[PDB]
């Protein structure tokens, strides 16, 4: 929204830009606790392996 | 927390009361009898108070 406002009034501000990085797709590994406990596998083992 | 012999599961709700409270309950402050909180600032050694 601030960048949209700074797009207006170009006579005072020029070349405004972020100093960071835009969001990127990330891969989410979701562990089902019920299934993990149903098997013999332990959360510490899963996280350590991954 | 665990799953019983049958399909019943034991959550943290079943054995506890989860609420968002203070880290410690020892210190309690009031201002003119009204509830309040505060900060007690102590000056660093060899620093100007003003």
């Amino acid at each position: 929204q601030l960048f949209g406002m700074v797009a207006q009034h170009p006579d005072v501000l020029t070349g405004v830009r972020p100093n960071g990085l835009e969001d990127t797709p990330q891969f989410k590994i979701d562990i089902d606790q019920e299934k993990a406990q149903a098997l013999g596998v332990s959360i510490s083992d899963i996280n350590t392996t991954l | 927390l665990k799953v019983n012999q049958d399909g019943s599961q034991v959550r943290l709700r079943d054995v506890a009361k989860i609420e968002l409270g203070g880290e410690s309950y020892d210190v309690v402050a009031k201002f003119n009898g009204q509830p309040a909180s505060g900060l007690g600032i102590k000056l660093a050694t060899g620093a100007n108070a003003l």
